[PDB]
């Protein structure tokens, strides 16, 4: 039964249903936007977006040095790339310490992220309140079937800063972030907590995505379809379980909110008087890395 | 397992 559980389709709307007894469980979906504060360029935004900042690899287009295929015949474009990327710190935006608070308040089911940056354990999400989608950067596998040693994230570092192409010490096989690149098989556990937690779901919270990478766009109808889904994003997206439907006849469960992720979290946490106890912990946090 | 795409 397609029920309605949001009084109105906005976020008052979605925060008086959050302070309901009903929504007990949430969902996030997350992806570069997210980051973007943290000084991590997404792909798709102009001028800043990284596929308009390629050319000087010379590539046979922007997105071949993100695909499977292409990286094992020539990973160098890929390394070289990561040393111009690679942060000097390592510190979680307002966004990623909502979805933490969410955690703390007993409301999150689950994290599914499209990030590799780890910023979401750095804010406190454990392994198990996370999916990384497209895997991690923090390890790292040689590519021998039969080899597959793991090397540390400091090894790979060394090598990226050398500009050294990672080789497996033992087997002198190429040395791959734990990555999903594009044409690779998305990790065991994706498909089975997706199984599992869309069942229980009484609210869907996506924020940063223009949810073009499959199959991770397609979680949003995986939902029940009554869940309510808000996007937290600067521009629509989910249109084209089904799509997105904000501002037509038929709307019922679904809401944009058009502006910075961290904006968006802020205004909720005020609606539900957290944003004291949200800026408290952003700054706690902070600090507590810089004092590393 | 299915697969990465845009
Ligand atoms: N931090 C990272 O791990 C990182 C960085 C760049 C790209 N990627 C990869 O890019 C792929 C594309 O997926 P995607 O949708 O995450 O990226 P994308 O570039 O396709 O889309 C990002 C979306 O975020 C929006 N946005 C950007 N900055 C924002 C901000 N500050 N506040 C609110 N919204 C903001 C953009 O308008 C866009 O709709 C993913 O597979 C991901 O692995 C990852
Ligand atoms: C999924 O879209 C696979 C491609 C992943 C894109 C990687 C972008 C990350 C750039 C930051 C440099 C790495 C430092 C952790
Ligand atoms: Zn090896």
């Amino acid at each position: 039964q397609k029920e309605r559980l949001l009084d109105e389709l906005t976020l008052e709307g979605v925060a008086r249903y959050m302070q309901s007894e009903r929504c007990r469980r949430v969902i996030c979906l997350v992806g570069a936007g997210i980051s973007t504060s943290a000084g991590i360029p997404d792909f798709r935004s102009p001028s800043t977006g990284l596929y308009d900042n390629l050319e000087k690899y010379h590539l046979p287009y922007p997105e071949a040095i993100f695909e499977i295929s292409y990286f094992k015949k020539h990973p160098e474009p890929f390394f070289a790339l990561a040393k111009e990327l690679y942060p000097g710190q390592f510190k979680p935006t307002i966004c990623h310490y909502f979805m933490r608070l969410l955690k703390d308040k007993g409301l999150l089911l689950r994290c599914y992220t499209q990030n590799i940056d780890t910023l979401e354990r750095i804010a406190g999400l454990e392994q198990e309140d996370l999916v990384e989608a497209a895997g991690t950067f923090y390890t790292s596998h040689c590519v021998s079937a039969s080899c597959r040693h793991e090397y540390p994230l400091s090894w790979m570092k060394e090598k990226i800063f050398s500009e050294v192409t990672p080789k497996c010490e033992d087997c002198q096989s190429l040395v791959k972030p734990d990555i999903v690149f594009f044409g690779e098989s998305l990790p065991a556990r994706f498909f089975s907590c997706m199984q599992s937690d869309f069942l229980k779901v009484d609210l869907l919270l996506v924020m940063g995505t223009s949810l073009q990478v499959q199959p991770f766009a397609s979680l949003i109808s995986k939902a029940p379809l009554s869940t309510p889904r808000l996007l937290i994003n600067k521009e629509k997206a989910g249109q084209s379980g089904g799509g997105m439907d904000f501002d037509s006849k038929k709307a019922y469960r679904d809401v944009a909110w058009l502006g910075e992720c961290d904006q968006g979290c802020l205004a909720l946490a005020e609606l539900l008087g957290w944003k004291k106890e949200l800026e408290d912990l952003v700054r706690r946090e902070h600090a507590s890395i810089d004092a590393q | 397992a299915p697969r990465k795409q845009l």
